[PDB]
């Protein structure tokens, strides 16, 4: 009854075994035999009978190891481990940090890895130099003389100068010198970093990577910027994992110390939550991770797809071309290697998430590489689009429209900033629709639409279609309408 | 603090029992006490066994005689291979199921054939792929079939295995 | 290479084992030709006792490999059984005189050997002796077959 | 020691045994002069306990039994291949073509109203299919699952999943510079199946080959995300013929339903343009029934329709576009 | 590779206990057990069970109470009566069993007819034998 | 690095074997250099010495305890030992051990050489006095052929 | 054995040269009983 059955495995109490074997020695030895209490035989019987139950629990445990359901331990692993899932063990937390700087600090000096912890159980990922790691930047007030500007493209790779006196200190000469200083970065980057810098006349401040709030948000990505004269206080990005193995969790704005106090050191802090580190695995999110195996995809087009656009601080757009057959094609390809196209990705973090790229499969090919450590150390490569603006002229009759009614409409052409690599095309009827759609209701409309710089003639109405490297692209300010 | 997996021998099984003598009223008496120690060192040798039926049966240590078994569920026949590398096709045919190929992928099943330093991989511009061996305990030819499986469908393999650097 | 010296290793181990627990009537088997007595032998190989003679018994079982005890019929011998122990004891029968039993030796006892003057035995053997010896060695039971065969034909 | 798993397989010892030694060394303790002969009241509580011990080598033999392969019987079974990761099916519906009711709407198809088996003819479809019974269910855990991609048994395993109706395939490949013997374009592959639709197993294809499209095919359809074209082949075209000749006792007419029926799962099971072994049929025949029933036995393999006089007892393969398949109206016995 | 040793430490401990049986036998003090269960005296404890006569031993007068008191009469006795010590060799009257070379009248029990192997056959054993193959 | 502990199981293999089968006599060194004995060695206590017992004197001290002593008396010969005999407590000598019970007597084991009137299994070339040409006598070799030489005639 | 090419037996009278093998079966004598070892079995791969 308690044994094995037609539905698993049962547990028989302690009475029931101990009435059997009573009942086992009655008839051993007729009606008559006492075993109750007083028996000797009672007291063998008894005492010899609480140790089979042990071992019927026992057996009980080992039926359900080979189980869907009450495998534990060692026992789960040869369960999980036909389907080619293992435990995880120790893990160290990873995560990045910003520290700000004194203005006098030379852009060459690098740090020693080696030398330095960040707090109790935090240490430098990596050396790390102050070069090409600036992520946001503040100028106010205390700055006459001549400076120079510098600056690495982030689609090319050669540096830019510019040159500019500050003739006055304050008012609206030091306006104009901000703007210049704001139109030449924004040129290069991407046009996402204007909208996170700004001057604030009220105090004669530049602020780069902040918020309208006076936050430091950093800027798209780490680059490279200097002057001449080393003016305001400068920010940088750094890269902290932690000392040994094990659990430690930190929160978005955790990290207060560093103990070797570097010179010039102004404070620290953190941008995002840390990967926190873990424990050995334990059984509950090991059958989790188990159960959600099936969204795990790699090493396929719509997988990489998906994986880039999930894993980057950016990268607005990708796309991806093939060339596999012998020859280098009518683009510009080598015969057996893919090419992948992004936009605001960086370089050194989107090539990291290009490690779930089939095996074998050559790839690299780009304009731009890095070299990742597996161990052995391998180049990948790639490239970044160039991004072409436009100038569009609206022209209508109708009432006139007055002034900040334009936004809408103008915003309303953001759309034009969403078209896709190569296979881009304007509609212009589209355009005519979002126009007469970003508005109330309410006679005749025309769109016209030219490369910047171009003279006037240009203006044409025939759609526009982007290159092979080549993204389009829209200022705010390059809008204009006439009344008809 | 404790261990998770409760299936061991019972510690100090035979004196427990014994502890449930009421009073030591027979304690001392060399009569009853053999009597009872005799029954109960049985159930020693039983529940000692208990384990190794639980214990054995286990991929890790499963003895050549019902290692088949396990392999004959998941249809893994053993052909001509002997019991230290049976076990090893065993375990890379199963993990094949939750993998995709990458390097770094390709660079863990390897891991559990070789050590930590006793393999390498070199890669090529065309397809090329190449395995290097350096710390082999097992003949490679047999285990070779294998090998190809868990690469992509257009890999270029070469293998070459030698003994230290 | 090292397959070896684990073989050495285990040899040796269960040889210690085997010397050390030993039997009593038992001796040990060396790498070498030489054979290794077990402790139970080299205490009563030289001579020990536990001094206190006990009286012999039709009913008792012995178990221990040292202890003498008086068989009487009043000729008192002592006797001992080497292989006697608490794992493998032995019966004290009618009479010793029967197996593992010895007697404790005395300038009397000699009375038991055969003396170089005409003694009488009770399944004696000799070696062999080649075929057509004529002196005065003493032939075996086979050899005399052996030579009487030759004589039918 | 000689009891319990020993690698070689599992050992029980007898009722009279345990008693045998119980009593030597119960004996031990006391000396020979000790009563333990029948009926005894010292032999009688021996008895007691040993039974009642008895029963515990019995359990653990049956929990070993009752998890092998050759022992799963009932819910065992289940949970046997529970471990694998499937079960078994349930009470499955019916599908026909315009008791049912519409499976979806329609402008300008057709699903079971009824749980279970089930009005099913043609000019007045799918029936049965009640509970999915062990002899099947063993046959289907035969196949395997894996989430992996990119790789040979990654791709079997999907499209055995998610194609409807596929029944085979097989997968070829030349990872070479030079072309194969069988043509295939240098650093190509080759994907052949055996029923399913076209525009169906290439969405599923995609989805799992690698970012390089190197199929290669006599067929193609294009898709799109940009767009590309994948390639497969359809092989199908065989039909074989079996005669079997013996002599000994006769087989009745049972027998032979149950040697034939045998035949058509090995010849079936064959792999895409695989090869037939004349001692692996004349093998089947020998475990299809009961041992000592034959002295000889031949098999004579022949395609539909050719004369008797092509009967041969070679060994027998198909192309690289073909599928071996074997059906009634065959399997010809006959005593020598 | 040399993962054999998963043999060589059920022979390692082993001989461990055997080495400290040994310890405690010989430098022991006035025990030891075996697997077997019994026990082994440590030689400072045999040296004292073991019997001790007394050493001064008494007049004869064919009186009677101790088996460890000897008595002396003209050599010396005692009573198991039995002698202690005599003036007589053993090795001059008792036949070694190697090469011996015995005088007088020898006998051993008459074999069975037709023995073929190592035993002694008699005068009448072989002088009967004799007849068969005169027939 | 694996190499470094094999190097060392290499040779304290070699010594254990040396330990277990030291021939009589062998003193294992190991790596402190201290200085082991076989198992024979250590089995010279139990064996109990006795080599020609050092002849008794009056004066002088005995040191080992198992070391035995040769003493004549006015008339027998004895051997005689000092159980309690130890270094830094020897046995001062005396003139006579029958009334210096820190001696004590001991007697001799090998009866072992000498053929029980029981089946005895002899070796090597025994030899009777040639019987008379008989009955239960132990015929010779010479005696049988004798016997015979005259019936093949 | 495990599932799975070819497979041909050959029986022959013990002491007999190699060219004693044959595959007619052997049928046993008025009073003689058929016997095998397993050290008497070889195989050979083709």
């Amino acid at each position: 009854n308690y044994g094995l059955t037609g539905s698993g495995f049962n547990l028989p109490p302690m009475d029931d075994l101990v009435q059997e074997t009573k009942k086992t020695f009655k008839s051993a030895f007729g009606e008559d035999f006492n075993t109750e209490s007083n028996s000797v035989a009672d007291k063998l019987i008894q005492i010899f009978n609480e140790r089979e139950y042990q071992l019927w629990l026992l057996m009980g445990s080992v039926y359900y190891a080979q189980t869907m359901q009450g495998a534990e331990g060692i026992y789960l692993d040869d369960l999980l481990g036909k389907r080619g899932i293992y435990r995880l063990g120790k893990t160290r937390s990873t995560g990045t940090v910003v520290m700000t700087i004194d203005s006098s600090v030379p852009y060459n000096m690098i740090y020693s890895a080696a030398t330095y912890t960040i707090d109790t159980d935090y240490e430098l990922s990596s050396d790390v130099q102050v070069a090409g790691n600036i992520v946001a930047q503040l100028i106010k007030g205390t700055d006459v003389g001549t400076y120079r500007l510098q600056i690495q493209n982030t689609t090319d790779q050669s540096v830019k100068t510019l040159s500019l006196n500050l003739t006055a200190t304050s008012g609206q000469p030091l306006i104009t010198f901000f703007g210049q200083i704001k139109d030449f970065i924004v040129n290069n980057t991407i046009l996402s970093n204007q909208d996170r810098i700004w001057i604030d006349s009220t105090e004669g401040a530049l602020y780069i990577g902040y918020d309208t709030n006076k936050i430091m948000i950093g800027l798209s990505s780490r680059v490279d910027f200097r002057t001449n004269p080393m003016a305001g206080t400068r920010s940088i990005s750094m890269d902290v994992r932690s000392i040994e193995p094990g659990y430690i969790s930190r929160d978005v704005h955790s990290v207060r110390s560093i103990n070797p106090t570097p010179g010039g050191f102004v404070d620290i802090d953190n941008l995002s939550a840390f990967i926190d580190g873990s424990d050995v695995e334990s059984d509950n999110e090991y059958r989790i991770r188990a159960a959600t195996s099936i969204s795990e995809g790699k090493a396929t087009r719509p997988a990489i797809l998906a994986a880039l656009l999930n894993k980057v601080e950016g990268i607005e757009k990708v796309r991806i071309f093939n060339n596999n057959t012998d020859k280098t094609n009518s683009l510009g390809i080598p015969p057996y290697r893919f090419m992948v196209v992004c936009y605001g990705g960086g370089t050194a973090e989107i090539s990291q998430v290009l490690y779930d790229t089939i095996a074998t499969s050559n790839n690299t090919y780009g304009d731009t590489f890095y070299d990742i450590t597996t161990d052995q150390v391998e180049r990948i490569w790639h490239t970044k689009a160039a991004a072409r603006q436009l100038a569009i002229r609206v022209r209508y009759r109708g009432r006139p429209l007055s002034l900040t009614e334009e936004t809408a409409i103008a915003n309303g052409l953001a759309t034009a900033v969403n078209g896709t690599m190569i296979a881009g095309t304007l509609y212009n009827v589209r355009l005519v629709g979002t126009v007469m759609s970003s508005t109330s209701p309410d006679t005749q409309v025309y769109v016209d639409i030219k490369n910047k710089g171009q003279p006037d003639s240009a203006y044409v109405n025939t759609d526009v279609t982007a290159s092979t490297t080549q993204v389009l692209s829209l200022e705010l300010e390059d809008v204009i309408f006439s009344q008809i | 603090l404790k261990d998770v997996n409760h299936i061991h021998p019972l510690p100090d099984f035979v004196r427990g029992g014994f502890d449930y003598v009421p009073s030591d009223i027979f304690s001392g008496k060399e009569n009853f006490e053999q009597t009872l120690r005799i029954l109960l060192e049985r159930l020693e040798f039983i529940d000692q066994k208990m384990v190794e039926l639980a214990e054995l049966r286990t991929t890790l240590n499963a003895e050549d005689a019902i290692l088949d078994e396990i392999g004959r569920q998941l249809g893994i026949y053993r052909n001509g291979l002997n019991d230290p590398e049976y076990r090893a096709v065993i375990m890379i045919l199963t993990g094949n199921n939750s993998k995709s190929g990458t390097r770094a992928d390709i660079i863990a099943t390897l891991k559990q054939l070789f050590g930590e330093d006793g393999v390498t991989t070199y890669k090529g511009y065309n397809y090329r792929l190449d395995i290097n061996i350096f710390n082999t305990c097992m003949e490679v030819t047999d285990i070779l079939p294998e090998i190809i499986d868990m690469l992509p469908l257009v890999t270029h393999l070469r293998v070459v295995e030698n003994q230290g650097y | 290479d090292a397959d070896k010296a684990v073989d050495q290793i285990i040899e040796d181990s269960k040889r210690l084992h085997i010397v050390v627990n030993g039997t009593g009537t038992e001796q040990a088997v060396a790498e070498d030709g030489s054979l290794l007595p077990s402790v139970r032998k080299a205490l009563i190989d030289n001579l020990y006792f536990k001094t206190p003679p006990l009286p012999w018994r039709n009913g008792g079982s012995v178990n221990e490999f040292n202890q003498l005890y008086s068989f009487t019929d009043g000729n008192t011998t002592w006797w001992y059984a080497p292989g006697a122990t608490v794992s493998n004891p032995v019966v004290m029968r009618d009479s010793p005189i029967n197996g593992k039993f010895k007697v404790f030796l005395d300038k009397t006892n000699a009375d038991i050997y055969a003396p170089l003057n005409s003694p009488n035995f009770v399944n004696p053997r000799v070696p062999t002796p080649a075929p057509g010896d004529n002196s005065q060695s003493i032939p075996t039971t086979g050899w005399v077959q052996s030579e009487m065969e030759g004589l039918e034909d």
